[PDB]
DNA sequence: AGCTATGACCATGATTACGAATTGC
DNA sequence: AATTAAGCAATTCGTAATCATGGTCATAGCT
């Protein structure tokens, strides 16, 4: 096991690097690094710049010397190249080659502090004392739980594992016993010994990576503020490995955000991680809600103020803290995120925190690639942020389209980058720009035939590959290689499973298996002769290999999808506004071009004229309407729905797809792009059930559509499944019960027809009155209530949910319940006529419940009608009226006047 | 043509139901609404001699009230509408038949399933008070052997149960029982005595408020039930 | 019940004071400002036999004015209010007595420092001019031995030193001096001849307007001065 | 000094065109458009003793109407306007004459190229149709030897080629021909019988309406045609 | 005493801007 | 000391201001 870095920091003119050895022990060292940059030189040198101009190396004895040199160099306004951040240069020089890592050499720490008080524990105040602490260590896979017995806010008894393992009906806490099997209890009667023990455990068991649920929000700040106020400055300093803990208070407009960085340890939050890589937004962002969403695990429900729970049950208090840390670890295990960031950083050879910014990692990887080809990285130049035009979006006709075919480009932006061969160095010049509508109709002449052009009006170097396209090809090749490895391992696992279920052998010696390769049939026959234990060991090894391959491929996917956001940014090193504008403009041109071509071809085949068959779409995705083709052929010939589905599948795969491909070949011919790459694929098939008076699909506006999909990609669905997008169903704002009933209504309109919609509307009308008050509420989000907070009453231009928040704060100020702050989703409810609170809406933290003194008052004045019509009736009416349906049979004089 | 003030008021009501109109030669006027739930017909004292369609009747009636009644109205030389006064002349564009919703033909209302009479005062009270209490919908049904009406508020009572307004209508000697529900929005007849002819079959009936100056026809709601 | 149209007018003028009102049995009607600076009482010739509290007074008096005057009022079988005329019965909902600000008992207030009489038309004129000139406040005072009222605006003349309007009640019989400042948002009295009664002790003070039907009490402002 | 009811009405009419006004001593009242497109003047029977610039004239007439016509207007102690009544006193500030837009001297009207008369009913009906037909342009011309007025919507009909409205004023026995375009906003005259005079010199053109109380002068559009 | 016409008032609706919130490529 | 860090296009509701539109009680008028 080769040595690989764990953390890197700069102190003075020295780099402190903590890392792992050959046998797997975490140790640190200091290196007085020697910075080695490059400057422009007229004499020919091996290391040339981006454009080919020569660069002469320059060495300094210290980082400060190089920084001062750069200062006096920029003072004379002369260009000097190299890598500014000496940490990246040092870490690249130290390793250079690839890095192989193991998860048992990295210490992941999941901490959580539970503190009671009369008022919400403010990290700025740090007034109360931390009477419960949990710290899970990954390498020890051990929870360390420390409980304060005596406190000014209450004295409690000692916690028990057995009692915490008992059922609630038996007075227990239902904590899993396998957890307490990995739990070490250090109770303390006094806070002083508590703090000292935590500090020395931190110092002896120094975590390589620290993460937690909104850790930097409260966990880190409150602890550091408490130790600072109780033991001066040495307290916090000694927490850091090298006595370097720095305050980074981000005083926003609304409040303050104290940020503490422990230098030498990669302090990385986990709430931001779920808010960055998960791509799914929940009605709540509490730990309990996300835990219920990921691990289906529900903590024993509690009713009352959190602080008052300790005074009634300390056992359940500690149990809740333990289970919440356990849930954090569990959701990470099922999601696989910390390993993801670690893999990304090791692949790109940058400090762990560099995962937080795609600019950073792309800069590092490009630096590494250019160092591999012996080139010189240019310095960063100042710029000004400018909003270039974005992605063109169609305007669908809000008419329910029965038959829709979807088509899409795969990874549009990287394909554009590589196809057009664009890069900050490949710039050659600008051409006479023609009006865009000329290009969309293929009427404007060729801007140039010697350089690859872009309809933003530029020509860039031909023949020569661009560095960014080079790296795009590299990452694409690695991605497809990793996916083929994944497929091979999947086939191996399936073959071993079928062998085992057919029958196992009696060989108890585990043989050697090459990773990331497909097993041969002879190999499978050999493996069929082994014992069950060996087979299971091979299965788990294959599963772990598959997980690593999935991590690699998903990291590559994140990199490629993030490169587009990386390229357009002032702080980016290879930033070039013209390049990004070229990319987006070319995307718009291509999508509108193919839109016109599709309309032309569909008019040709269907025989009509000037018909807009292209339903809608945006960048890399166009949905067209093809019901006219079905009418041309006829619905009677299909005995079953699947017959229609397979017919339209064949029609999509064999009839127009070559036309799209040849249209894009003609496109790449018209342009001077290096290579045609815009592969278009059929995406999904939308059609109503045969014979049913359903509608099949509809839209409401741009980026708003509901399509009953029968076969997305090629994965044929036995029953059709709905792919609703943009509508109120996906929105978190809609209440959960309203969300589900609305989704059922949408399914009914898509599949059955109007009458089912009306019947279910009546059923929901008669049920909605008798529903739980928890599942009918808009959730929205409170941001800067202080901006609209004015003496317990709404201010000017006061947003609705903020008004409800103010009403709730009026209601429960002095009641000592959990208060509402920014970020916390606040479910709101409307109040009718004369409410005791004094306003029409009241808002409580999402997921939470109202304490019983106000529960009766709220349930006595819940305005069922207004909410029912402003959350469920109104969007339903919008959808149905966009689909030629009415939810309530109204009728007319058609019996007679007709 | 000369349109007497009573004809102007009747046209104003027919504008309230529908902002546009079409008319043919004669003395019989028929106007529908876009939603199709309302119909109206009448026989004005004056006579129309030329067919024409008007898009914005409100301004039309306003300007005709501005000018003398004797001032003649006719179709202009360009196909539009011209009105000549003793000293002035006005021109109004002609609405096309397609651009204004118009009723197809006179409606053959079948034999009435039930019949009653409402006096002007009671109808005026109902129309004036349904806004005060947000009485969205009305029901006409058989209570204690007499036909009566009662107001139900739909916005809060989808079940149609909470009795807020209730007015006695009159006797009804019939073994049949019915529960006709009508949207207040379609209740747009001009204040006056009316004879209710209510018909129903299958799932769609109608109500004919007939009066000396015009007859109005209102659709019934699906909630309306009947047993014969 | 059978409330005269004068009773309805009194109720309507009471609605502008407080959104809702209680109704105790008898001949006595009173209500008070939500902020408590204004209070109104009156004796009604019509007889009240049962108590009920209602929040939406304006709509209720409106619908009552809508119905025929012969109608009768009682409490519903569901705890609401029901009003029935010759042919129609209506059910106006009743309210939870908690919501309404219910004054517990009328203020007898026997003694006072100053007394005068203001005519109806002068009150009307000063109310109209206060509306026109945005006169937010007035002050009843004595100058040249004359009971007078002077109007000013706080939002512009914060010190209230520049007079924007003046009216003389008359001469002052006594020799005591005072200057009572009264916000104009309090003035809700029915337009009629009133007898003005001024009292003030230390910090607190009171201005009363007595009419043939109703009497009004308002509290002076914190800058009101008095020495007797 | 006192203002009679007719004077109040006339100044009310005059406020319709200009926000402010100058009140000069004597029996002459003057006003000019804020953009100077229209002019008006009148003679009263009340002797004026002082000049004062008035900015919020609509409020001034509103407050004047609320009091009796025998109220006296005087120069207040603080360089403003005082209204003294039998029992009420009002202080309305006087605006700065520099900021108030008004002519510095009366403008005599030269000889008229065209002479005719317009009845009060004609003015009323043309203003009403201008409101109803949302006209913006009026072309006064001579057709068949008759001085007439036609209405054209310049925004919709830039060529004024569609006579939506027309009205004949008089019989003109002259080879002189003209066609003058005027915007409606210039027309602010009070209803009444008037005499119309037209006077143009090449590009320059203007019209004048004379009545028994007040007179108006209106600017014309430069696109007007004329051969005299 | 009652229909007729006018009139500001007050309600209300329609518009339009703006900000806050949230997806989706 | 590191510069501190995806991009844009799109949709919907509430508020607010603001005007316009329209009943309506209020007011002047003739039968």
């Amino acid at each position: 096991m080769k040595e690989f870095y764990i953390s890197i920091e700069t102190v003075g003119n020295n780099i402190v690097e903590r890392y792992i050895d050959e046998n797997g022990k975490e140790r640190t060292r200091e290196v007085e690094y020697l910075p080695t940059m490059f400057r422009h030189c007229k004499e020919e040198s091996k290391y040339k710049d981006i454009y080919g101009k020569n660069c002469a190396p320059q060495k300094f004895p210290s980082m400060k010397d190089a920084r001062d040199w750069m200062k006096r160099m920029e003072r004379i306004g002369l260009e000097a190249l190299g890598m500014n951040d000496f940490k990246l240069a040092y870490i690249s020089d130290t390793y250079g080659s690839e890095i192989v890592y193991d998860r048992k050499f990295v210490r992941v720490a999941n901490c959580d502090i539970e503190v009671t008080g009369d008022k919400f524990p403010d990290p700025m105040k740090a007034e109360y004392e931390i009477d419960a602490i949990t710290h899970y260590d990954s390498i020890d896979d051990r929870f360390y739980v420390f409980d304060l017995l005596n406190s000014m806010y209450g004295s409690v008894s000692k916690w028990d594992a057995k009692l915490a393992a008992k059922l609630d009906c038996e007075g227990g806490d239902e904590v899993p016993q396998e957890i307490l099997d990995r739990v070490i209890y250090m109770p303390f009667d006094n806070e002083r010994d508590m703090l000292m023990e935590y500090i020395n455990l931190w110092e002896q068991k120094r975590p390589a990576i620290f993460t937690g649920w909104n850790i930097e929000g409260f966990a880190v700040p409150y602890i550091m503020n408490r130790v600072k106020m109780i033991l001066g400055e040495r307290s916090m300093k000694r927490f850091s490995p090298i006595g370097r803990v720095k305050s980074k208070l981000i005083q926003n407009m609304y409040g303050s955000k104290e940020i503490y960085s422990i230098d030498g340890v990669s302090i990385l939050d986990y709430l931001d991680l779920y808010k960055k890589f998960a791509f799914t937004n929940l009605p709540s962002f509490s730990l309990e809600s996300v835990a219920q969403h990921e691990t289906k695990k529900g903590k024993l429900p509690y009713d009352g103020p959190i602080n008052k729970l300790r005074e009634t049950n300390h056992q359940r208090y500690i149990s809740y803290n333990i289970i919440d840390v356990e849930s954090v670890q569990a959701i990470d295990k099922i999601r696989g995120f910390i390993d993801l960031v670690l893999s990304m950083s090791y692949y790109a050879k940058m400090p762990f925190s560099g995962v937080m910014s795609p600019i950073k990692t792309w800069d590092a990887i490009i630096f590494n690639s250019l160092k591999g080809e012996h080139k010189v990285i240019p310095q960063q130049g100042s710029h000004v942020k400018q909003s270039f035009p974005g992605a063109f979006v169609f305007e669908p006709k809000p008419i329910a389209r029965r038959y829709i075919m979807s088509f899409d480009l795969t990874s549009l932006y990287p394909s554009i980058i590589r196809q057009v061969n664009i890069s900050p160095e490949t710039i050659r010049g600008e051409f006479e720009v023609h009006p865009i509508h000329e290009y969309i109709a293929g009427t404007a002449p060729k801007p140039s035939d010697e350089y690859s052009c872009s309809p933003n009006g530029w020509m860039y170097d031909k023949h020569q590959e661009g560095i960014i396209p080079k790296e795009i090809a590299k990452v694409f090749f690695q991605r497809k290689d990793w996916k083929k490895k994944m497929f091979a391992e999947e086939m191996n696992a399936e073959a071993i499973k079928k062998i085992i279920m057919k029958g196992a052998g009696s060989c108890s010696t585990k043989p050697e298996v090459e990773r990331y390769v497909k097993f041969s049939d002879d190999f499978l026959n050999e493996l069929s002769n082994y014992t069950e234990s060996v087979l299971n060991s091979l299965i788990e090894e294959c599963e772990k290999a598959a997980t690593l391959a999935n991590t690699n491929q998903l990291n590559r996917k994140i990199l490629i999808n993030s490169l587009y956001g990386a390229l357009g940014n002032i702080h980016f090193r290879y930033y070039d506004l013209r390049n990004a504008t070229a990319i987006t403009i070319f995307g718009q041109v291509g999508i509108q071009w193919i839109a016109r071509k599709i309309n032309e071809y569909l008019n040709k085949v269907c025989g009509t004229n000037d018909e807009d068959f292209i339903a809608a779409g945006d960048t890399d995705s166009v949905y067209v309407c093809v019901d006219k083709v079905i009418e041309k052929v006829g619905l009677d010939r299909f005995k079953e729905q699947n017959d229609l589905v397979e017919f339209m599948n064949q029609f999509g795969k064999k009839k127009m797809e070559p036309m799209i491909d040849v249209a894009y070949r003609e496109l790449c011919d018209y342009m001077n792009n290096r290579e045609h790459l815009m592969h278009m694929d059929r995406e999904a098939i939308s059609c109503p059930p045969l014979g049913s008076k359903g509608v099949g699909g509809f839209w409401k506006a741009k980026k708003r559509y509901a399509l009953n999909v029968y076969d997305m990609e090629d994965k044929r669905f036995a029953e059709p499944h709905l792919k609703i997008m943009g509508m109120e169903t996906q929105q978190s704002s809609t209440p959960k019960a309203v969300q589900e009933a609305l989704e059922e209504s949408i399914r009914r309109i898509l599949q059955e027809g109007e009458e089912s919609v009306q019947e279910y509307y009546k059923n929901f009308e008669k049920e909605y009155r008798q529903l739980d008050y928890k599942v009918i509420a808009e959730v929205k989000t409170a941001n800067d209530i202080a901006k609209y907070d004015d003496k317990g009453w709404p201010g000017f231009k006061c947003p609705f949910h903020i008004r409800g928040v103010l009403t709730y704060r009026r209601a429960v100020s002095g009641l000592g319940v959990a208060p509402i702050l920014d970020g916390n989703k606040v479910m709101v409810l409307p109040l009718r006529e004369g409410n005791p609170f004094g306003d029409k809406c009241i808002a409580w933290p999402s997921g939470t419940e109202l304490p019983k003194e106000i529960r009766s008052d709220v349930l006595s004045w819940i305005d069922h009608s207004t909410l029912f019509q402003k959350s469920f009736v109104k969007p339903l009416a919008g959808m149905c009226e966009s689909a030629g349906m009415d939810y309530e049979e109204k009728a007319s004089l058609d019996f007679l006047f007709g | 043509m000369k349109l007497s003030k009573d004809t102007t008021a009747l046209l104003k009501n027919f504008a309230t139901i529908n902002s546009g109109i079409m008319l043919k030669s004669g003395q019989f006027i028929m106007t529908r609404a876009v939603n199709g739930t309302t119909y109206a017909e009448a026989n004005i004292s004056d006579v129309i001699d030329f067919d024409v369609a008007i898009y914005d009747l409100n301004g039309f009636l306003g300007i005709l009230s501005l000018v003398n009644d004797d001032a003649e109205i006719s179709q202009s030389e360009d196909g539009n509408i011209k009105i000549a006064d003793a000293r002035s002349t006005i021109f109004w564009p002609a609405a096309d038949p397609s651009t204004v919703v118009a009723p197809n033909k006179p409606i053959p209302f079948p034999v009435a399933s039930a019949v009653t009479e409402i006096k002007a005062e009671d109808l005026q009270q109902l129309l004036r008070v349904s806004r005060g209490l947000q009485i969205d919908t009305i029901a006409i049904t058989v209570k204690e052997g007499k036909i009566v009406i009662n107001g139900f508020n739909k916005v809060e009572d989808s079940a149609l149960t909470r009795v807020k307004y209730s007015l006695t209508l009159g006797d009804y000697d019939g073994e049949n029982t019915f529960n006709f529900i009508i949207n207040m929005a379609n209740m747009k007849m001009q204040p006056g005595n009316y004879k209710l002819l209510l018909w129903a079959k299958g799932k769609q009936g109608a109500a004919k408020f007939e009066g000396e100056h015009a007859n109005y026809v209102v659709a019934l709601e699906a909630d309306s039930t009947h047993d014969f």
